[PDB]
């Protein structure tokens, strides 16, 4: 009687699921042979030579191409026309490999496994294309992992323009480096890690003998081994020359010197010293405030004792080679051809034929193409048409009449369309098109349309914020259309004469008359306007970008567009309010972008978003960038910018000019945008766009195309390796597996691919030897491997002597990247502001499909671990204290009062972030606690309660609450935690915080709209983010909001909260 | 009636207004104005001020009187580009059986969003067969380049050992003629079958690629007949938890059916 009888006959369990064993799916993609993860250890290979005959070497999978043509040519002596075989140093290896390319193996030290070969054989030959120099474009392809070869038989001309004209950037930034060489080229390489700000926050400086701090610089003789401390006690604010010489002061004092004496000898050996950090290659190169530089900043914060090493300038300037950028082997108009503006029609489009419609007839009725035009919203009233032919065949050859005439449509201008079925409206799939090619030319003849399939969260039929263009997925739904031909090629008008149709309209209103039915779109206040409105402009200026404008404030805004100039942080709201659908309007407020105002970075990116698709906007919101934004401030929104890329509508365009400029600029930079560009080559809605970027990069970066090719080397052997690990050595015990993961990192083809690189974390730390007593696989079903590297640094011992990180195929990295980076954003608010809220953003990086990096924090349990150590024999219950009792079991004494102060500024911090971006419930074997005290969050799983999806609504949900465990030891010790000054500390902590974050509201609004570009499904649409605006309460005044927050926070922990 | 006008935050108006049809409507800082007309049109919401000191818009100012009259007409001879208020759609007890139990609608909550979230699953796992057989399909193509490419290699090289071998009969034959051209044509006939085991090879791909894209279309057929069952089950669902939310507040007894 439990289930009433009631059978489920469909039921079937003899392996029925993704359910069981519920864990990592990311696959597939392949590695060393053709249909195979990891090459047999012993391997037969045809090697076809020159006289045409297959002798067929067994060789070791690990066999470089230099052992085997030395075999190869010793066994060709046994088959027939030896004779006609040259030397076999007149010779190189050919094959095809699994991109399909033939690719000449040049570089004979590479192995046999490590070639990607397809089908095991080698072919030999003299080589031919005599620049061999040349053809390390495979380089290039390695690092980007498709090869150069297939951009060079692409017939779209936009691609092979931007492939010519890009260089122009390129040049200009290898020019930059070798300016003031070596100087320069050590500058490009190793950019000084500075803090945006030379001031000093209230709390860090009070940690100083009013400005004083005690530094280690050390020095070598010989061999090396022996080096000499020299403990100086400088000011904070003195540069690294200044510290340089007090170093060499105390060096250089003696008995045998006078005061005099040393003075000389002081300022010869001055400047032939740079000041190193030890233990990792960074360095301090320019004139910064100490302090500014963040190596520093973090050891007053961690109270340590700065260690940096006095290196010579010239031992420096060995180590930096020659870039030597070379120029590709790669290297208009019919005049008076149209003012779109000359053409006298309405726009009409020809809807042909769907090809590739895979429906049920039996469960659809009929289907139809929706159609409309947009600039992100819709310049026209949306249109269908009839729905004829329904399912089989589907052919309608209707012109589509839309409402706006020619000359109206914008710049920007696309049409978004979709096949839907039939209230039962339901799309099917999905593809938009630029109304204008690159080139400014009106779209005017024949396109077929390969679409794109809807998503999971748009429910909406037609998707104007999707990625424009035909997707590269042949068999899918190609709908083929028409464009109407008007007898000449038609291209968008001038600046010049937009710049005089503008300046002519503005004149035309002078002379409209007194009374106006709707006024509402023009002044009537003339040079003088109101106090009130005045007023009301910086009102609607400080609302934020989800606050959507009304048709009155649009039209307020637009008819008052000149003083906006006074208000330049308005623009956002302003260009919302154009009608872009009016050339009269779009006209004007060209002129009044090419003069507006510089906006801070942080306020012009909004400009970036897909709300924003105008090159004249956009232009403007470079322009802030190249003046305002800092190589520092860049690298910290350098996702948002990349991932903004996917809103231009051309490949060449001042955005993508302008960070390619500053990757080549500046080392550190490059190194991120690399891997983020790299990231996503696996997601074809940018694979083009972004390999012929990373193309460039490659080309213009110098030696550090080398060093990323050792690391994406080092990538590739660990997702192979994890391949194998999930897939034929699933049920298998942990001992088993183990075992086999150390048989093959013993190989070494591994020993050499996994050893000798730059972390991507952090290209800062270098990786020596793998010690793979301490490399193991971790507990969790994904497989993630727990790598070690023995840190070869100089000076290991006084940074890390080990190395190590997380590398975990299964799980998109790319939420908790964010999540994150969004914490590592709210510190920085919070900290510079002077309030000490330590947050441990822990570094993560995604470097494919589900594949990623993430930093090891040493010294640091998950609550449950401390619990089930601090836990008694009898299985019955944990004890909350023991959280307390492992904590006083590190911290004893006057650390004891400080470890908690810790506790209880880090747990402060994560619960009003964790509040604000609505992370995955928090839990202790989530949660993690460090042995100096510090708390912090691991594991975020979804973020804006992408889990309100399913049901979801008015939830608001508090993710962390903080049990007696965490109460506890933020009240030392006490019963009734909730009612100490302990605890109303913490309270006063949270408010000031969850305000702090309540005023920068903008910015992280802004932040997750530029993300929209990256296909989480945690970012679908705007009101995914909107979750965000209702936590923060923006709609309410800051009391109302407090108030609100402190209700929300009490409710979750049923008192506590309210007094003030 | 003005408290309880069929039609009368930002964030779930929104979701109220998502997937309706062009001319649909609904009304809404005390400081900025009053009440707000939220149209939408053709995909995007219209966001209208209702300024009261008469209600209205701006000027002709002579609530529920003004939006009446609207119903009728444009609001286009209001302000020039708005050429659209028909759909007046904020009922739900249209259907939900008329249910006045209370508890059983909370019942009948749950059970479509166990059915919905039934649903999203399926068509959650669909799309990723879809998109993981797009990679193995594409795979297989760039394969299939690569198996012809390398049988080119290998026809070239059946090829160029006709040239030498048969310039290595024909000067000499009667040195070892018996004893050389044996091994020159066992090197030729080892090398031919190799090639006619590689086109064997490919050929058994393009049939597997064939029964590949034949799936692809089944992932694409079924994911195209569970998006309408699961946006109607949605849109019921929101219906039934709107039908609760008028009646009895009881924000927090929702959790336990959802
Ligand atoms: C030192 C500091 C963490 C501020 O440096 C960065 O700005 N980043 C950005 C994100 C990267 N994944 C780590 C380094
Ligand atoms: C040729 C290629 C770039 C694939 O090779 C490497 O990845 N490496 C690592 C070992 C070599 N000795 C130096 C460069
Ligand atoms: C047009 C506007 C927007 O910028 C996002 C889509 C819905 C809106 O109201
Ligand atoms: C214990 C073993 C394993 O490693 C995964 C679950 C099933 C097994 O046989
Ligand atoms: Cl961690």
């Amino acid at each position: 009687s439990y289930y009433h009888h009631h059978h489920h006959h469909d039921y079937d369990i003899p392996t029925t699921f993704q359910g069981a064993m519920g864990s990592m799916p990311p696959r597939p993609s392949s590695g060393e042979l053709w249909g195979i993860h990891l090459m047999p250890p012993r391997i037969l290979v045809e090697c076809l030579l020159p006289n045409g005959m297959i002798v067929t070497l067994e060789c070791l999978r690990e066999a470089t191409l230099i052992t085997i043509k030395h075999e190869l040519f010793k066994e060709a002596r046994k088959y027939p026309l030896h004779q006609l075989l040259q030397d076999e140093s007149s010779y190189i290896f050919v094959s095809v490999t699994q991109e399909a390319e033939r690719e000449e193996f040049f570089d004979e030290t590479r192995r046999l496994c490590d070639l990607r070969l397809f089908q095991p054989f080698l072919k030999v030959i003299e080589p031919v294309g005599n620049r061999e120099e040349k053809i390390l474009n495979r380089e290039i392809g390695f690092a980007i992992g498709m090869p150069v070869c297939e951009f060079d038989m692409v017939k779209d001309p936009e691609v092979q323009d931007f492939r010519r004209n890009i260089l122009n950037v390129c040049k200009e930034a290898v020019d930059l480096r070798d300016l003031n060489s070596p100087h320069s080229r050590a500058m490009y390489v190793y950019p000084p890690n500075v803090e945006s700000s030379p001031e000093l926050p209230k709390h860090i400086y009070n940690k100083l003998d009013k400005g004083q701090i005690i530094v280690v610089i050390w020095v070598i003789v010989s061999p090396n081994n022996d080096k000499q401390k020299y403990t100086l006690k400088i000011n904070h604010d003195c540069v690294p020359e200044q510290v340089i010489a007090e170093a060499i002061r105390k060096k250089t004092r003696s008995m045998l010197l006078s005061s005099e004496q040393l003075k000389l000898c002081v300022l010869e050996y001055q400047g032939k010293y740079i000041l190193k950090v030890c233990g990792c290659d960074e360095y301090f190169l320019e004139k910064y405030p100490l302090s500014q530089y963040k190596y520093i900043r973090s050891c007053i914060m961690l109270g340590r004792m700065p260690n940096l090493m006095l290196m010579a300038k010239e031992s420096l300037y060995s180590q930096l080679p020659m870039d030597c950028f070379t120029m590709p082997s790669y290297s208009n108009g019919e005049t008076s051809t149209k003012s779109l503006w000359v053409i006298n029609s309405a726009l009409r489009i020809k809807i042909l034929c769907a090809t590739y419609v895979n429906v049920n007839i039996r469960d659809i009725d009929k289907i139809y193409v929706r159609t409309g035009i947009y600039h992100g919203g819709e310049p026209l009233c949306d249109n269908v048409n009839t729905q004829r032919v329904p399912c089989s065949n589907p052919r309608w050859n209707e012109w589509l009449n839309y409402d706006i005439y020619i000359p109206d449509l914008p710049r920007a201008a696309r049409l978004c369309l979709s096949i839907c079925s039939v209230e039962e409206h339901c799309p099917l799939a999905w593809g938009n098109i630029n109304l204008f090619d690159y080139t400014d030319t009106l779209v005017s003849g024949k396109m077929a349309l390969n679409l794109w399939p809807v998503p999971h969260g748009l429910e909406d039929l037609l998707n104007p914020i999707g990625v424009t263009g035909s997707n590269p997925n042949k068999e899918t739904p190609c709908l083929e259309l028409e464009f109407d031909w008007f007898s000449s090629v038609v291209k968008f008008p001038d600046m010049s004469v937009i710049e005089e149709h503008a300046n002519w309209s503005v004149s035309r209103e002078a002379g409209f008359s007194y009374s106006h039915a709707g006024l509402s779109n023009r002044l009537a206040r003339d040079n003088e306007l109101r106090e009130n409105d005045k007023e009301q402009l910086k009102a609607i200026s400080t609302r934020d970008p989800l606050s959507e404008i009304t048709e009155q404030e649009k039209d307020f805004l637009w008819s008052h567009r000149h003083y906006c100039v006074t208000i330049p942080e308005i623009l956002p709201k302003l260009l919302l309010s154009v009608k872009w659908n009016s050339r009269d309007e779009v006209a004007q407020m060209y002129c009044l972008v090419k003069d507006w105002p510089p906006i801070k970075p942080e306020q012009a990116m909004e400009l970036l978003d897909c709300n924003y698709p105008d090159p004249m906007v956009r232009g403007f919101a470079v322009r802030c960038l190249e003046k305002y934004l800092t190589d520092d401030k860049l690298s910290q929104y350098l996702i948002q910018l990349v991932q903004v890329l996917k809103y231009e509508q051309y490949l060449d365009n001042l955005l993508v000019r302008f960070l390619l400029k500053k990757a080549l600029t500046n080392q550190r930079i490059g190194h991120f945008f690399f891997w983020h560009l790299k990231s996503e080559m696996h997601n074809k809605t940018v694979s083009q766009r972004f390999g012929l970027l990373l193309e460039s990069y490659c080309r213009a970066c110098g030696m550090y195309l080398k060093h990323l090719n050792r690391q994406v080397e080092a990538m590739e052997k660990l997702i192979n390796l994890t391949d194998i690990l999930k897939q034929e050595k699933k049920d298998e015990t942990q001992k088993v597996q183990m075992k086999f993961l150390v048989e093959q990192m013993r190989r070494p083809d591994f020993m050499d691919a996994l050893q000798g690189f730059l972390s991507p974390l952090n290209p800062a730390h270098q990786l020596g030897n793998l010690r793979l007593e301490e490399c193991r696989i971790m507990s969790s079903a994904k497989r993630p491997l727990w790598l070690n590297w023995e840190n070869p640094d100089i000076m290991s011992e006084l940074l890390f002597q080990n190395n190590e990180i997380i590398f975990k195929n299964g799980d998109d990295l790319r939420q908790d990247m964010l999540t994150l980076q969004i914490i590592r954003i709210m510190e920085n608010i919070w900290q510079n502001q002077g309030l000490d809220l330590r947050m441990l953003p822990y570094g993560c990086l995604s470097i494919g499909d589900c594949v990623g990096l993430i930093e090891v924090v040493r010294n640091s349990h998950t609550i449950m671990q401390i619990q089930c150590k601090g836990g008694l024999k009898g299985a019955l219950q944990f004890n909350s204290h023991t959280l307390h009792q492992w904590l006083k079991d590190k911290n004893k004494g006057e650390i004891y009062d400080a470890a908690i102060d810790l506790f209880t500024r880090s747990c402060a911090g994560y619960c009003v972030a964790t509040f604000i971006l609505g992370i995955g419930d928090r839990h202790n074997s989530n949660i993690m606690v460090k042995d100096d005290g510090q708390l912090f969050h691991i594991d975020f799983g979804h973020f804006l309660d992408h889990k309100k999806k399913k049901f979801g609504y008015k939830r608001e949900r508090v993710p962390f609450v903080l049990t007696q465990d965490f109460l506890i030891v933020i009240s030392k010790g006490a019963q009734e935690c909730t009612k100490t000054r302990e605890f109303e500390r913490f309270q006063e902590m949270c408010y000031k915080a969850y305000l702090a974050i309540r005023q920068h509201a903008n910015l992280f609004i802004n932040l997750f709209s530029m993300m929209l570009g990256s296909g989480m499904p945690e970012l679908q649409s705007f009101d995914d983010i909107a979750y965000i605006r209702k936590t923060l309460a923006l709609d309410k005044t800051e009391q109302e909001a407090l108030e609100y927050f402190m209700k929300q926070m009490n409710d979750a922990h049923h008192g506590g909260w309210t007094t003030k | 009636s003005l408290q309880d006008a069929e039609w009368y935050s930002r964030e779930e108006v929104n979701e109220k207004l998502r997937d309706t049809a062009d001319g649909t409507f609904l009304v809404r800082t005390k400081m900025h104005g009053d009440y707000t007309l939220t149209l939408r049109k053709g995909g995007n919401n219209k966001l209208i001020k209702i300024f009261h000191r008469k209600y209205g818009f701006s000027d002709p100012l002579t609530v529920v009187e003004l939006i009446n009259h609207y119903r009728n007409e444009s609001l286009a001879q209001y302000n020039p580009k708005l050429d659209v208020l028909l759909y007046p759609v904020s009922k739900q007890q249209d259907q939900v059986v008329k249910e006045d139990n209370i508890e059983a609608v909370g019942k009948k909550l749950h059970e479509y969003n166990t059915q919905f979230q039934e649903k999203s699953r399926e068509y959650d796992r669909l799309y990723e067969e879809y998109t993981r057989t797009s990679q193995e399909i594409q795979m297989k193509r760039t394969a299939i380049e690569a198996f012809n490419e390398t049988i080119k290699i290998f026809e070239e090289q059946c090829q160029t050992q006709e040239r030498y071998s048969k310039e290595y009969i024909e000067k000499f034959k009667r040195e070892g003629n018996e004893k050389e051209i044996q091994r020159i044509m066992h090197n030729y006939d080892k090398l031919k079958s190799r090639i006619s085991e590689i086109i064997d090879s490919r050929r058994r791909l393009e049939e597997d690629l064939k029964k590949q894209a034949a799936e692809y279309r089944e992932i694409d057929k079924r994911m195209n007949s569970i998006k309408p069952d699961l946006i109607q089950l949605r849109k019921t669902r929101d219906q039934y938890l709107m039908w609760l939310t008028q009646k009895g507040v009881r924000q927090k007894k929702l959790n336990e059916w959802l």
